[PDB]
């Protein structure tokens, strides 16, 4: 037996769904959403770390000349400079007075320990989500992991359940992405090969094992010192270490709509939004004859305390007449008020008490217990407590019944005003037709 | 690495007054967690109070290197449902305080317009039914002098 | 009220009854040591100070 129906995508909300056989009794399923995930799609940009600065030592030649050469090595820079009468600890080499070079050498190389503490560039689209949904009916219980896309059905007990594809397309996640360690950030990073020195990507590497670098932090070198051998430079200061002093927030503790992000892999879970369509496909033997069930006459329901609290705040009595003693399946055909079982002992007496929970000043729903049913409609008072430390149990619907006390005076005064109204016209009408009638 | 101390909470209406007694430089942050989230993080570093709003969405918040807490709002307010008219208005003036106002506004103008329409009706009836009569020097027919309140009570 | 003035109080400097109201709560011990931990709320004559 086909069914289709639609459940919110709240973690820990209590759907229940109807399912009504013409032919057998009706049944209650109860659906529950554990948790869920967001999984987007990456493809890995380029990945930064920290440099360092090599200077092989340098070579002064005595009595003679030296000549620069080019060579293939990231941010490379060469000199030699004239002139020079260095000195040592013991006398001055170089025996020449004026007529030396030394040679000055220095380039950029990626860091020691980059495969351990680097920060990668993602670009993150077509977010997949995923979820963990516990189903519970008649005596089967059981947790499944499902894929929330209608192309995944999983057999629950002899249930063929399908979860439709999710009814928003909303991703936390933007374009571009930078992940470090346990922390994702909306970053626009700039495109492999355009870095820039002193800020993020300075040296940029396709892959923690990749071989090729491009490095860009403005490295210069300057005229040694008069009798001094140490290779003087310039450098503007690593892009990773400033960025990590002045990244600025994060996702984690940004994301909208409460829910955390997480990494290895980066993912969005327990994220409250939209409603999760849901296919069925229930086989023969999950209902009961209608021979079975107990037959339910005379339904009738009075409220007996409510109040729109979170908590299950309200209280429901229903008195039938019964032939037998068995079990049936209660059901609230509106939104307005979400009731707390999926089933009741009905008995001989006559009598069955139920707890809804409803977020309206006046409710106004129908129960139904097996095959009959009932309407309720109560008066309810606000709560006396500020905060509390639970979600809502129910679907916040504040809209009060066309018979409650407010629609009721509404209605009152505006049908004294129309009354007023239209004798108003009926006396013009009368008046004019007189007129004419002459 | 230390846990540090719970903070003492307060509650108020959508909001939390937050008492912190840090001893050593802790991270506090916080953030509301709707559709448009209230950010904000802070390193506390003496004794401090902090008020921090909580709708009916719900907010957390992050105290030091304790696992967040979540704290969600309840449907509360000060009005008297089911009573006199004044008071469901204050009650749903509690709630919601932006769309209230604009009903009642709407409903009372509505409620002069169409009182002013029928007052006009009456007197333009009125105005219609007794200017032929006021053209000729005859009686007034005190059968019909009765039923309407003219100008003229018994003169004529 | 606990970490302001007077979270204890007496009715006099010798006198025996005290009112003591600063959030002691006990936590369970670490697996292999013997410390019994707690946690408190800081006094509230220093902060008031
Ligand atoms: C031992 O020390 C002497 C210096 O007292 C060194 O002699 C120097 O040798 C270099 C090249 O070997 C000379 O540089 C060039 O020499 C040419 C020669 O025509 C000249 O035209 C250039 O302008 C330039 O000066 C340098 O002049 C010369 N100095 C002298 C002779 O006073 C000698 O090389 C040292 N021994 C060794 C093994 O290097
Ligand atoms: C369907 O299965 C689930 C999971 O087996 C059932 O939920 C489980 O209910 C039991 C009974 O309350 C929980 O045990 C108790 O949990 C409390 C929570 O504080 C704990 O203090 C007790 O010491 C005891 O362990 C159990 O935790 C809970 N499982 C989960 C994952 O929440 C559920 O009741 C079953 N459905 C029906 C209709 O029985």
């Amino acid at each position: 037996y086909e069914h289709s129906t639609v459940m919110p995508n709240v973690v820990g909300f209590p759907y229940k769904a109807h399912i009504e056989r013409p032919g057998y009794s009706p049944l209650t399923l109860q659906m529950q959403v554990v948790e869920t995930s967001l999984e987007p799609t990456l493809n890995l940009e380029y990945i930064t770390c920290e440099y360092k600065t090599v200077v092989p030592s340098p070579y002064v030649k005595c009595c003679g000349a030296s000549e620069c050469s080019t060579k293939e090595k990231p941010d490379y820079q060469c000199k030699v400079y004239t002139g020079v009468y260095p000195f040592m600890w013991g006398g001055a080499y170089c025996f020449c007075d004026s007529e030396n070079t030394q040679l000055s050498e220095a380039y950029v190389d990626r860091s020691d320990v980059c495969r351990h503490d680097h920060a990668s560039a993602y670009k993150a689209h077509t977010a997949s989500l995923k979820a963990k949904v516990r189903v519970m009916y008649g005596n089967v219980n059981q947790t499944v992991d499902v894929y929330v896309n209608g192309d995944h059905a999983v057999t629950i007990g002899g249930t063929q359940f399908i979860f439709g594809p999710l009814s928003s397309a909303w991703t936390p996640f933007d374009n571009k992405i930078v992940v470090y360690k346990d922390e994702v950030f909306n970053q626009d990073f700039p495109p492999y090969g355009s870095g820039q020195p002193g800020r993020f990507g300075d040296i940029q590497s396709r892959t923690v094992e990749s071989n090729d670098l491009y490095a860009n932090t403005a490295l210069k070198l300057a005229r040694p010192s008069p009798g001094m051998v140490h290779v003087p430079y310039t450098q503007t200061p690593s892009g990773f270490k400033y960025w990590l002093k002045e990244k600025g927030t994060a996702l984690n503790t940004k994301a909208p709509f409460g829910c955390q992000i997480k990494t290895n892999p980066v993912r969005a879970m327990n994220c409250a939004v939209g409603n999760i369509p849901v296919s069925m496909n229930l086989p023969d033997s999950a209902f009961t004859r209608i021979v079975e069930a107990p037959t339910i006459i005379d339904l009738t329901c009075t409220v007996a305390t409510c109040t729109h609290s979170s908590d299950f705040g309200g209280v429901l009595t229903l008195t039938y007449k019964t032939d037998k003693n068995g079990d049936c399946s209660v059901h609230s055909h509106s939104n307005v008020a979400t009731l707390q079982e999926a089933t009741a002992k009905v008995k001989t007496a006559g009598k069955v008490t139920l707890h809804f929970s409803t977020a309206s000043a006046s409710p106004s729903f129908v129960v139904s217990l097996c095959s009959a049913r009932a309407t309720c409609s109560a008066s309810c008072e606000p709560p006396k407590d500020h905060i509390v430390p639970y979600a809502a149990s129910h679907s916040n619907v504040v809209f009060p019944d066309m018979s409650g006390t407010a629609l009721s005076w509404v209605q009152k005064i505006s049908g004294g005003l129309g009354a007023f109204a239209i004798g108003a016209i009926l006396v013009l009408v009368v008046v004019t037709c007189i007129g004419l009638r002459r | 690495v230390p846990m540090a101390r719970e903070p003492t909470v307060i509650h108020g209406k959508r909001e939390v007054t937050l008492h912190l007694h840090p001893d050593h430089p802790t991270l506090f942050s916080y953030r509301t967690l709707g559709e448009d989230p209230q950010y904000h993080e802070e390193w506390v570093t003496a004794a401090v109070e902090r008020t921090i709003p909580v709708p009916v969405d719900g907010m957390e918040y992050h105290w030091g290197n304790n696992d967040p807490v979540r704290l969600w709002s309840q449907l509360t307010t000060e009005g008297k449902p089911h009573g006199w008219p004044h008071q469901i208005v204050q009650y749903y003036y509690g709630l919601y305080p932006a769309a209230t106002v604009s009903a009642v506004v709407g409903m009372s103008l509505l409620a002069l317009i169409s009182i002013f329409a029928s007052c006009y009706m009456l007197v333009a009836a009125r105005s219609k039914c007794l200017t032929p009569y006021a053209l000729t020097p005859g009686a007034a027919v005190p059968w019909t002098l009765g039923i309407l309140c003219c100008a003229p009570r018994a003169h004529a």
